[PDB]
């Protein structure tokens, strides 16, 4: 114990990593973040990357199965590797954006239709029809002839101060 | 811009495509498969020559 | 351990049977519901000639009936019909000697042991269990399979359990692809007395291992009941081939039925 | 009797399915998954596929 540091004992451990042309058996700590649900996120499960909304699922996955596909063969469900609970994957909301506009010669005010998207995923006078979310159109109970066909039986016309009314 | 015109006639004009690009990224991996026994080496009471 | 030598060695002649529509295993770990999916994989073609034999687990009575060494090809479907767990393990390799790496997959009374090592297998691998009259229970007490095992490349021991020492049909599928050895297994209560039962049942994946070795032959290992001094188990073997199958997944993700495309024109239409 | 309509529906659906399945074809690239190519190969290598 009284020798100099040069003559004192030192315990040495050398870690070598044998990487052959064979399937690997040792990996470092897998970095897993907290799970997020009901929000379009960029998810990654055991190397399967994707983008979508992860939601609680009622599907009865078999014990050995890790993924769930469909006719498109796209990942429709997944299994959380840490906690064995099934999650349904829904495509991140997307859709066409059209513009219901009375002739610019008539007015510059326009309404915007997001086709087939619920009125919750839009950033921010909001009408939720089967065609989609119509923003800038004042819903009217009165029914007139179709002027600018939005769809699903809903048509929007510029009328009486005047504004665009969908009916 | 879509119509390549300065006068837009009454109608509905498909202009753009709206997407909801994700707010954050989530990674989930199997936390445990088997504990590599590094302690058996580092914490060994006696070392070899 | 030290090999046990038998002066007299013999093997029963093989017999042939019709595979009916067995040998279907889940090709991937995907979940599919109430759908039909076409997969091109190594399957057991429907109605294929299957070579089956019997494994004697008791002597009564100095003749050692040894199992044969069968080729492996691209994978093997192995069915066992028995009352007690007579078939216990398998040995895989090309030379089955210390010259080349060999794999041993056994299910002893304690746990399942899988070892990939340069084994020097015994001529007549032996597992021996004696009845403990005081304890009124059989207890394995002899294991002489390989004379030596050096330069081990893989080891895996499952958790300890107690194996129990109206028939049971245990179907297994072994497939060596891309350096991965995949084992699928299924267990069913079969009341048939003889012959491979006719029916359909998917095989759940049991385990895939990254052994990464070359296999061309294999052999079966049976259990022996030492007695102070007839219902021998039977086992069938078929060889997988690259086939296109149409599998039907029901609502719960179970493969209810399968169709072999190349079997007959009707299946090609299907 | 409704076959005339049914076929129509089916035909449209069929096309869509084919279209969707065309996303799982390599066409000669290393893989049909674009994210895999991006994350496994550098852009100079990726652009070719
Ligand atoms: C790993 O995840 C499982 C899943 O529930 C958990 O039971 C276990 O405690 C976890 N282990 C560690 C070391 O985090
Ligand atoms: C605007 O439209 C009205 C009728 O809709 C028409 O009388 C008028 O000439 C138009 N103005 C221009 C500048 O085209
Ligand atoms: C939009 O979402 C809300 C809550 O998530 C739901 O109640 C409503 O039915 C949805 N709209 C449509 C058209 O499904
Ligand atoms: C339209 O009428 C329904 C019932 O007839 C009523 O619930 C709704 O509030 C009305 N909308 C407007 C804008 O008055
Ligand atoms: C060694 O053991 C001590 C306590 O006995 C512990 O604090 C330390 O983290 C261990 N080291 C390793 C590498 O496990
Ligand atoms: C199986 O092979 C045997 C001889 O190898 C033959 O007699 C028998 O007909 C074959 N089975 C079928 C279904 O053809
Ligand atoms: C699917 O599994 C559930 C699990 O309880 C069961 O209740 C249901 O009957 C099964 N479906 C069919 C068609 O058997």
């Amino acid at each position: 114990p009284t020798y100099g540091v040069g003559y004192q004992p030192y315990r040495v451990v050398v870690l070598s990593f044998e990487l052959l042309h064979a399937p690997a058996t040792v990996c470092g700590p897998k970095k897993s973040t907290n799970l997020v649900k009901n929000k379009c996120v960029n998810f990654n499960f055991n190397g399967l990357t994707g983008t979508g909304v992860l939601t609680e699922s009622n599907k009865k996955f078999l014990p050995f199965q890790q993924f769930g596909r469909d006719i498109a063969d796209t990942t429709d469900a997944v299994r959380d590797p840490q906690t064995l609970e099934i999650l349904d994957i829904t495509p991140c909301s997307f859709g066409g954006v059209s513009v219901i506009t009375p002739g610019t010669n008539t007015s510059n005010q326009v309404a915007v239709l997001y086709q087939g998207v619920n009125c919750t995923e839009v950033p921010v006078n909001v009408f939720q029809t089967r065609a989609g979310c119509l923003i800038g159109a004042e819903h009217v109970n009165n029914s007139y002839e179709c002027d600018i066909p939005i769809g699903a039986g809903i048509c929007a016309s510029y009328q009486t101060s005047q504004s665009i009314i969908a009916y | 811009c879509t119509l390549k015109s300065f006068t837009v006639e009454k109608g509905i004009y498909q202009t753009s495509n709206f997407r909801v690009q994700p707010t954050e990224s989530i990674v989930r991996f199997p936390n445990i498969t088997n504990l590599c026994p590094f302690g058996e080496v580092f914490n060994a009471t006696r070392f070899a020559s | 351990s030290q090999c046990v030598n038998f002066t007299t060695r013999t093997q029963l002649p093989p017999a042939y049977t019709n595979s009916f529509t067995r040998g279907v295993y889940y090709p991937d770990k995907v979940f599919r519901s109430s759908v039909l999916h076409s997969t091109q994989d190594l399957f057991l073609p429907f109605f294929s000639n299957v070579t089956w034999f019997h494994a004697i687990h008791v002597s009564g009575g100095t003749k050692r009936f040894a199992n044969p060494v069968l080729p492996f090809n691209d994978g093997v479907y192995f069915a066992s019909t028995e009352k007690s767990n007579i078939i216990r393990g398998w040995i895989f390799g090309t030379t089955l000697d210390s010259k080349t790496q060999s794999l041993l997959i056994v299910n002893n009374a304690t746990n399942v042991v899988i070892k990939v090592c340069e084994f020097q297998f015994c001529n007549d691998p032996f597992l021996g269990v004696y009845y403990h009259k005081n304890n009124k229970s059989w207890m394995e007490s002899e294991f002489r399979v390989y004379s030596s095992a050096n330069n081990c490349t893989f080891e895996y021991v499952s958790q300890p359990f107690l194996m129990d020492l109206f028939k049971n049909l245990r179907e297994f599928v072994f497939k060596n692809i891309d350096g991965y050895f995949k084992i699928y297994s299924k267990h069913t209560p079969i009341n048939l007395v003889r012959g491979l039962p006719q029916g359909f049942s998917a095989l759940e994946p049991l385990v895939d291992l990254p052994i990464g070795i070359n296999i061309t032959r294999f052999q079966t290992l049976h259990i022996s009941y030492l007695t102070p001094g007839a219902g021998a188990a039977a086992y069938y073997v078929g060889y997988l081939q690259p086939r296109t199958f149409l599998l039907k997944y029901n609502e719960n993700g179970t493969i209810t039925d399968a169709v072999d495309c190349a079997l007959d024109p009707l299946s090609e239409t299907k | 009797a409704l076959g005339k309509l049914q076929d129509v529906v089916n035909q449209n659906a069929q096309a869509l399915n084919t279209l969707v399945k065309q996303l799982s074809s390599n066409f000669g690239a290393i893989s049909s998954v674009l994210n895999d190519i991006l994350s496994r190969l550098d852009p100079p290598e990726a652009e070719v596929q």
